[PDB]
């Protein structure tokens, strides 16, 4: 039920950040990114989703723009959302 | 008018012919391996 | 063909011939080996099945 | 050996021999081989500039925060895509320049910025990206070093030419042109003003290092001498074409790139930057052209991204 | 034709004209080949069926 | 599938010179194929496998 | 070319063989080239 | 073959080994050059050690 | 053809066959050598 | 194991054309053995052991 | 004889040649030991 | 190891002949060995030993 503008497998950006749309299908383990404990860290509590695009679970990103991704994601670009 | 006699130009044409179509079935082994691996039209 | 076909060799010299045949079939052979090297056919440096000098 | 019929190209007047001739096949292929990647979609200019929302950024203040974030996605994918953000990015902190990619990355900023806004005279509106260099690689595939040649014995000077060398495509003239001339700025022309001798000191083994870095240029950008010359008058600027004009700034270009840009960061470079004689890996014509006419076959990549122009 | 076009070989020679036909048709069908292979025609190069390097 | 009197084909070419043309050719054949594999990605002198002996330096 | 019809039966036996022979090792060394580093 | 010792009634036996013995110099010394040009190089390997390195 | 008799022949192809077969044996044994220290396959 | 007629070698090839091209040869290659030592690593003139004796001068 | 030697003068030098190789070739092992002490490459 | 016959190898190689190779392959060989050293560390030449004798 994803938007047209969802970011999709096949977009080049996600590949090179390692983004999924079901964080618990993703590589937030590896990564180890740093700010919270690997198991916690979705695109929800990030500090690059814009609250103010899209809607519902379809949420803006900086860096995907014009896109939207999923709240529950995650890519390898993970920060603790401070703001 | 090449040295060669009637006979003998008949035992020559049948052994070149017999040869040559042998060659060519050998270039068809070959042109249909090719076509199965690397289908090229 | 023809019945009397074998007349041929009355008319060419059949070791000439061969001998044409001979050289003519292994530079034809050598020309389009490279003539398909040079084309997008070319079935050494494609990486198939595999690029052996990525695996060093 | 290659087959007819080849592309070809007039150059000067009819009869004049200044034409190009090139291979229809390689061609094509090369144009395959330098495809544009294509740009990221247009960001929302609005908002905060990066210059009041970050912690640590020097050079693209005035970006929003959009603008901004779209340009990190884009160079990630032209310099390091393979690692991703934290090629040059100290993970969990975004600000630290405490990386070497970041420092070099910053003056690459700055580079190309001046690139598309002070080097029109060579880039015109096409410019430069990241993408134009490294394409995809951290390590751009033609930078160069300074090159020491063959091993002679200890009592014999290396000469520097009388070797096959591709740097100057493949003919025995010496065979490093771009320490001397696309580093340092030795005078390359040669040719006499006058018909009579008497005023041109100029000597036939500076004619060999400047024939050497011109089979280098032309082969940098994949073409002959007449894309430049009239070789009835190599020094001719009247009867030259204006790639030659564009040539000469090219050439101030280039030393500017390597002595400002790149030359400053040696120490922060790690050693496996750096060539036998401890310089860093640096640009020529070849860094950006690689074998083109222009870059990328002329694709106008830098104009969708405004963070690539200076203020 | 003609019922007496058999007495071209009364006046022309049967082995030179056989060769001479050899001759020309061989180059004739290098030439052809050369040609049809620089133009649209061109099946070779044409990535039909398929490219075969972009298979790695 | 021969034919039996392929034999006479040494009444009409000299065995000696064929013999020696085979061996030219062969050799000369030999050599020409091995250093155009030698120059594609199929190189088993320089592709490092099993190990890169210049490494162990 | 010199050669008795006999002797032509006696080259062309060895000839054939020896051949045969030669493209045998052939076939071999290829068998072993496929199996090491396969190039289709 | 049982016959195979004609081959000397045919082949010069002096030339023949004149031009094997003049093949096989020229191969050794084709076949070292190879293997020198390449990764399995055995003398700038620097294997025991490098003797360059010992003397500065 | 070549002047030797049919018994030169067979003398000559024994001792040929016979030093052909050591060169070929020191061949492989140098081969081994290179494997055991060097192998390059 | 060498045959035992081995020495009708010399009723085949001339002794005198066999060692003056032995000779040739192995002068020949000798030199060229060396040249290609002298061109790795193994270098013993170029390697400054046990000394180095333009140092000594400059 | 194709050369113009005998079978005893074919003998005689064969013997001597072989001596002759042998010694030459002790000297080449004699100065490969010296090297492999000296510089070894292996 | 040397034979007591080998005073006959002047029977089989003419004297003449060997002794102009040699002096003429010696005196090469002592061109070419002290241009190697000349060419090396070991130049005695242009070491400055026992002084530098280019004066300002
Ligand atoms: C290269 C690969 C090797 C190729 C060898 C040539 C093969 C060949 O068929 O030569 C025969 C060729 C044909 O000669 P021919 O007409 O049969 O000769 C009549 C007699 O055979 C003439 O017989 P001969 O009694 O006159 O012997 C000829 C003379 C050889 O004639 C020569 O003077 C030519 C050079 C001989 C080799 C020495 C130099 C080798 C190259 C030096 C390179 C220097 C670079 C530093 O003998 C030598 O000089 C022996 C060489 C001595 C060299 C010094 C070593 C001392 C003894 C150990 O003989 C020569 O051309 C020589
Ligand atoms: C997709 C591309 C395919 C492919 C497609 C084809 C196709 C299709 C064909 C071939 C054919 C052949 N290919 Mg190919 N080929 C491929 C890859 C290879 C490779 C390689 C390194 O990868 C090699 C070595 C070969 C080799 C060969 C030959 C066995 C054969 C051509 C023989 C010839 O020209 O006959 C010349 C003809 C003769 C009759 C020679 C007769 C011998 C005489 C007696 C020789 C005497 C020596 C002579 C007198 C010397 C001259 C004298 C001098 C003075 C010394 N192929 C790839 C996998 N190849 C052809 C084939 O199999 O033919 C049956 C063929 O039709
Ligand atoms: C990695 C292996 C390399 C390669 C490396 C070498 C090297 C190295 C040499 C040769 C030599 C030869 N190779 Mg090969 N060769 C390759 C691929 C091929 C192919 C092919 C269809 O791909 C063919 C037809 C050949 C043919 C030939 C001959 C022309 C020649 C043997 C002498 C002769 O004339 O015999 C002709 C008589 C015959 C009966 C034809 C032989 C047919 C051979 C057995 C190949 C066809 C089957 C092929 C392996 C099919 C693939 C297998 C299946 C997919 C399972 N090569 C690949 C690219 N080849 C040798 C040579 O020149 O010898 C003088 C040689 O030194
Ligand atoms: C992927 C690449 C493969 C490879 C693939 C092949 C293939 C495939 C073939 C060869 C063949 C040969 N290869 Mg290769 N080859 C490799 C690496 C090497 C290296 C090396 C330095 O790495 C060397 C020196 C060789 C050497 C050789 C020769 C022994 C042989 C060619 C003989 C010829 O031309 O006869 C021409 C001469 C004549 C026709 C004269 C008449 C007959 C003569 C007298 C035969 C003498 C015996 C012959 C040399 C015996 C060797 C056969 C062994 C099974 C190898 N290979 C690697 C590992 N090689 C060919 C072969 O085995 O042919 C049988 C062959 O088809
Ligand atoms: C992996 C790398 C290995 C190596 C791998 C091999 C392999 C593998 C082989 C050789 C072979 C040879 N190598 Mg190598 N080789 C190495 C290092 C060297 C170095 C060096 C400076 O480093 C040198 C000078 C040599 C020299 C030689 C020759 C001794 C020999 C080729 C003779 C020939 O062509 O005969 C051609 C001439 C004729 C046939 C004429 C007829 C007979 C003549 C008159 C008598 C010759 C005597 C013969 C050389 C005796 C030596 C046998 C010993 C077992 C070595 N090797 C390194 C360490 N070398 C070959 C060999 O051992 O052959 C048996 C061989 O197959
Ligand atoms: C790091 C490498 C080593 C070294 C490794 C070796 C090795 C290993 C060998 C030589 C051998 C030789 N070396 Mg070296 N060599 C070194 C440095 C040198 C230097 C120098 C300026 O530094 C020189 C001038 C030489 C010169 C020579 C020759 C004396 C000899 C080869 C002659 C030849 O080809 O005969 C070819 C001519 C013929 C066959 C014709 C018949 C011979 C005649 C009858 C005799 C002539 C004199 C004879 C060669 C004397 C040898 C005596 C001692 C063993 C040296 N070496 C360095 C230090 N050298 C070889 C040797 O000793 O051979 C026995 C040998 O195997
Ligand atoms: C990957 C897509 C990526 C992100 C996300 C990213 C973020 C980012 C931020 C947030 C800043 C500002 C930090 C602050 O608070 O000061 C910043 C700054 C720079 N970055 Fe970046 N960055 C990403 C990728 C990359 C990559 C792959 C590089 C190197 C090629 C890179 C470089 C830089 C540089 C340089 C700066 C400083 C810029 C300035 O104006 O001074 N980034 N990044
Ligand atoms: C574009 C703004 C841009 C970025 C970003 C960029 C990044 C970058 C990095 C991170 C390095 C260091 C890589 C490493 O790990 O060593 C680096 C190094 C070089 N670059 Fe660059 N680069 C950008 C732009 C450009 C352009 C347009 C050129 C060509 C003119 C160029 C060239 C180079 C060179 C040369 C080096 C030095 C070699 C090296 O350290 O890898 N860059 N760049
Ligand atoms: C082709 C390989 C080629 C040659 C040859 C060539 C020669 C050449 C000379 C001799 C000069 C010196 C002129 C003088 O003495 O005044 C010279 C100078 C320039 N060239 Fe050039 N040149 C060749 C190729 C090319 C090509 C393809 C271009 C354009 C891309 C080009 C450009 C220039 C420029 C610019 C100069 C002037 C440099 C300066 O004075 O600083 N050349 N060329
Ligand atoms: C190296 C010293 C060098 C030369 C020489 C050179 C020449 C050159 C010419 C002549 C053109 C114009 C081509 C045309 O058809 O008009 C041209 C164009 C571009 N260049 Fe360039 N150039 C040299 C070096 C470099 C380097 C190192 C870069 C990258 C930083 C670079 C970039 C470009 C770009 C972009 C263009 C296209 C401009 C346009 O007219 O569209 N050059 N170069
Ligand atoms: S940058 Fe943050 S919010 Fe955006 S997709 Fe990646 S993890 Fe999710
Ligand atoms: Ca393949
Ligand atoms: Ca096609
Ligand atoms: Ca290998
Ligand atoms: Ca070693
Ligand atoms: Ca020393
Ligand atoms: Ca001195």
């Amino acid at each position: 039920a994803a938007p047209a503008n969802a970011v999709t497998a096949d977009d080049p950006t996600a590949i090179a950040l390692k983004y999924n749309q079901d964080a618990t299908k993703s590589e937030r383990v590896a990564a180890a990114r740093p700010g919270l404990p690997p198991e916690e860290q979705h695109c929800a509590n990030c500090q690059f989703m814009q609250a103010n695009v899209g809607e519902g679970d379809w949420k803006g990103c900086q860096l995907f723009p014009g896109k939207l991704i999923n709240v529950n994601g995650w890519c390898a670009s993970w920060t603790l959302k401070a703001g | 008018l090449t040295g060669l006699t009637d006979d003998e130009a008949k035992e020559f044409h049948a052994i070149f012919m017999q040869s040559m179509y042998a060659w060519f079935g050998l270039v068809v082994i070959a042109h249909l391996l090719a076509w199965l691996y690397r289908p090229w039209l | 063909m023809n019945a009397n076909l074998y007349k041929i060799w009355l008319i060419l010299d059949p070791r000439r011939v061969l001998v044409s045949i001979v050289a003519f079939q292994i530079v034809l052979g050598l020309l389009i080996h490279m003539i398909v090297l040079s084309t997008d056919l070319n079935w050494l440096d494609d990486n198939i099945p595999v690029s052996y000098q990525a695996l060093g | 050996c290659e087959g007819p019929p080849p592309g070809t190209e007039q150059i000067g007047y009819r009869g004049v021999g200044m034409e190009n001739y090139y291979n229809k096949r390689q061609r094509a292929l090369s144009i395959q081989a330098n495809q544009p990647v294509e740009s990221l979609p247009a960001a929302d200019s609005t908002g905060p500039k990066a210059s009041e929302v970050y912690q640590n950024v020097q050079v693209l203040k005035d970006l929003s925060v959009g603008e901004f974030t779209r340009t990190m996605v884009a160079v990630t994918t032209w310099v390091s895509p393979k690692e991703g953000c934290n090629y040059c990015h100290v993970p969990g902190n975004w600000a630290s320049d405490d990386i070497y990619t970041k420092v070099v990355s910053r003056r690459m900023f700055e580079l190309v910025r001046a690139a598309n806004s002070d080097w029109k005279a060579h880039v015109a509106e096409t410019g430069v990206t990241c993408y134009t260099c490294h394409r995809g690689n951290p390590v751009p595939k033609y930078a160069w070093v300074t090159d020491p040649g063959p091993k002679y014995p200890s009592g014999l000077k290396p000469t520097g030419q009388n070797y096959g060398s591709k740097t100057v495509a493949y003919a025995s003239l010496p065979f490093d042109p771009l320490t001397p001339f696309l580093d340092q700025a030795n005078e390359i022309r040669i040719t006499g003003n006058a018909a009579l001798a008497g005023s041109n000191p100029a000597s036939l083994k500076q004619a060999e290092w400047t024939f050497g870095l011109m089979m280098n240029i032309s082969d940098s950008l994949g073409v002959g001498c007449t894309f430049c010359h009239n070789t009835r008058a190599f020094n001719d600027w009247t009867q030259s074409t204006p790639k030659r004009t564009t040539a000469w700034y090219a050439i101030r270009h280039v030393r500017d790139i390597n002595q400002n840009y790149i030359w400053p960061l040696n120490d922060v470079l790690p050693a496996s930057r750096k060539g036998p004689y401890g310089d860093p890996l640096r640009v020529s014509c070849m860094t950006c052209h690689q074998a083109v006419n222009k870059p990328l076959y002329g694709a106008q990549m830098a104009k969708d991204y405004p963070g690539l122009y200076k203020t």
